[PDB]
């Protein structure tokens, strides 16, 4: 009674037969903002099922020489659904998340992925290599949407911080002998009770193969990874025209 | 006793033992903190906890 | 006026933060209990699943035969109070007579404590910090020589006018806080509050502060939190004329009443710039040192 | 306790929380003031007050 | 004179022979009881593990 | 009164009379020690003690 899970939120439902468990981030469940903590006087709209539901972004292919990918939140859902219109039409935003990563393979494949949630994953540059240039990353690479961006130097996570110590944040491991899902439930993390979804990204989702995928030819060489994510306890406030960026 | 409660821990569960000669509480000493830990928050952050003896995957 | 059942039975508006955890007192290290041999089936405390993302709940009472040890080791030195209440260098300002940096008897230094690697890496272990502080100004000559000179240490918050010269009218410090000192006297030392508009400082801001299109022209804004820009610290030689003693002011900051949230991986690569986690991609170094073989030490 | 009541607020409704090491009260600290406001004195100084809902000119 | 807990909580010196068994009287052969049809799941008395 | 018991005699039978203006007890004065002697430990460390009058070798 642990390797099976049914995540039901809204009009969506994910079944799993080869789960590990559910991680709840920093031991806090997602919630709404108190009256003590709030400052804005406007009454926020709390749409409970039209945005709190599972969305499915795109697929990335785990090849042999794959290095890793990251997805910035909530940039993934600003052009997608009733969530991504309210985020455009409003100035503020506050939601938790339930991330779900799927990678199914046989009992003759092997490999491991680290699926980590790093708050405030600020991106660095190679400084031209020499270290002389104070270069900055482009908007394509800082906020890449739902198609994600691949890491060039995954040992340092493209920020100068090591992959080894990333298990101090939230994480699960997708070991193809043991599991094919990873469920992480994230609360809202910010110094502020509310912030804008289009300028500030609250956290990043790292997917890194620590162990390389291996199979003997004859098997299926195409092993996708699909990110599936639900907002939770979402709140919006400050209504004006729709702006994309 | 008459002094502004204006330190960066006023509104925290932890209580301090400070010295101050001013009315501004942020001028006080660092003091002694409370010895309270929460390793379960980072090390076992699971919805369904499992015991030491229990093999976790049934 | 709630009538339907789809809103009476709702959890919307539940502001209480439901936590799975509970902080318990740990003044000393955990004691050890006496353990014996176990020769049974079903219970296997050594076999784990790191795939769950949790850590091992194992003991040494379950894995070896142990004795009762009463641990009287204190956990009081790993507090943030003890780890951060240690005054470190955060800045260094030079007031030379000639040159290129500050040859006109005054110098402004925008507050960032991310110019020296020893205190930066220690705060960049966390993502959010809320603390009071204690700054300390150790002024002297390049040679270390102490001289009879009077200085003015003005704090210029944001919005307030920065001084353009030594004889500027912002030095009158009518509402701005200032400090006057002689260098024959001890170092100055002021205590500071938590002065940000937010509930905490944050050394990593994943986003842009301004709205609008984000091009290569104004790409330097990436990562800039104005909730951390507490302003400018200015310093002059109090006078209507040129001094004759060159000076160097060193700033030493000590935290108090510290709280911190969301630990991060500690940096293993060398810093290159301020408020910027860039690295030299050509010379990537491992976070340890190497061997030649895994079987030979 | 034995000291001249000779500050510029002796004879004021507000009470202070001061420190002094002399007999002259004007040497004491600025202290904490009382947090009492009277915005009605400058902002609604009318003989016949009117409510928010009431359109004032009948 | 035993003071530490590593010797109070000990099983050293346990001379009693701990047995899993018990000899019971069997003067006659075991009798047979009446049995019927079973058409159920979960219980399989014919499948063993040697 | 609120201070860490962190001197090198905390856990000693002897009690001190110290002055301190900090929370660290190792900063306190040396104080007055207790006047207690044990010369029998070095000077007559025998299993079978014998008296002054008793010629020891019987
Ligand atoms: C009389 C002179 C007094 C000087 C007082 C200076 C006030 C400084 C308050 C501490 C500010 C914390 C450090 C600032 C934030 C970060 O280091 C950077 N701005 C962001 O990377």
């Amino acid at each position: 009674s642990d390797r099976v899970a049914q995540l039901t939120i809204g009009n969506s439902t994910i079944t799993t037969q080869e789960a590990a468990n559910i991680i709840v981030g920093y031991g806090e469940w997602p919630s709404y903002c108190s009256d003590d903590d709030a400052t804005a006087v406007d009454k926020p709209t709390r749409p409970d099922v039209s945005v709190n539901r599972f969305y499915t972004l795109d697929t990335k292919l785990w090849e042999k020489s794959s290095k890793g990918w990251y997805w910035k939140f909530p940039d993934v859902l600003t052009e997608t659904g009733v969530f991504g219109q309210n985020a455009q039409f409003h100035y503020l935003y506050r939601s938790g998340f339930c991330i779900h990563v799927q990678c199914n393979a046989s009992k003759f494949h092997q490999g491991a992925l680290l699926v980590a949630i790093l708050p405030e994953y600020v991106i660095g540059t190679v400084a031209g290599g020499t270290g002389t240039e104070d270069s900055h990353p482009p908007y394509k690479q800082t906020q890449p949407g739902a198609d994600g961006f691949e890491l060039q130097h995954p040992y340092v996570l493209d920020a100068g911080i090591p992959i080894s110590q990333l298990t101090v944040c939230h994480h699960q491991r997708i070991n193809l002998r043991t599991n094919n899902c990873a469920t992480i439930i994230v609360p809202y993390m910010n110094t502020l009770p509310f912030d804008s979804a289009l300028n500030h990204c609250n956290f990043g989702l790292l997917v890194v193969p620590i162990s390389p995928l291996d199979f003997d030819q004859g098997a299926t060489p195409v092993i996708p990874i699909t990110i599936t994510l639900a907002p939770m306890c979402s709140e919006f406030a400050g209504l004006r025209q729709a702006v994309t960026q | 006793s008459h002094e502004n409660s204006n330190s960066a821990t006023e509104g925290s569960t932890i209580n301090y033992t400070t010295i101050n000669y001013y009315k501004d509480s942020y001028a006080a000493t660092a003091g002694k903190q409370s010895l309270k830990q929460d390793p379960d928050k980072f090390a076992n952050p699971v919805k369904d906890i499992f015991t030491e003896m229990a093999a976790p995957l049934k | 006026g709630d009538r339907v059942a789809d809103v009476i039975e709702s959890s919307i508006g539940d502001s209480v933060s439901r936590a799975l955890t509970q902080a318990l007192p740990a003044p000393t290290g955990q004691n050890t209990q006496v353990s014996s041999h176990r020769l049974d089936t079903g219970e296997v405390p050594a076999l784990q699943a790191a795939e769950i993302g949790a850590s091992s709940n194992t003991s040494d009472e379950s894995m070896i035969e142990t004795r009762c040890v009463l641990n009287s080791h204190s956990t009081a030195e790993t507090t943030l109070d003890s780890f951060f209440s240690r005054a470190g260098l955060v800045g260094e300002i030079d007031l030379p007579l000639e040159g290129t940096t500050n040859p006109n008897g005054y110098a402004n230094w925008d507050i960032d404590i991310t110019g020296y690697a020893q205190m930066r890496r220690k705060v960049e272990l966390f993502t959010y910090m809320r603390f009071d502080a204690e700054f300390t100004f150790v002024a002297c000559t390049p040679t270390g020589q102490v001289v009879p000179q009077l200085l003015q240490y003005m704090f210029v918050p944001p919005g307030a006018p920065k001084p353009e010269s030594r004889e500027s009218l912002a030095w009158q410090t009518a509402t701005n806080p200032s400090v006057f000192v002689k260098l024959t006297d001890p170092p100055a030392q002021v205590s500071v509050p938590f002065m940000s508009p937010a509930s905490a400082y944050q050394w990593f801001y994943d986003g842009y502060p301004t709205f609008g299109e984000h091009k290569q022209e104004k790409d330097l804004e990436y990562g800039a939190c104005p909730n951390n820009m507490m302003g400018t610290f200015s310093v002059r030689t109090v006078g209507s004329s040129k001094s004759k003693y060159p000076l160097v002011v060193r700033i030493y900051m000590r935290m108090k009443h510290v709280r911190a949230w969301i630990p991060r991986p500690m940096r293993n690569q060398n810093y290159l710039f301020k408020a910027n986690p860039n690295y030299a991609g050509n010379s990537i170094k491992p976070t340890g040192t190497s061997r030649s073989a895994i079987t030979t030490l």
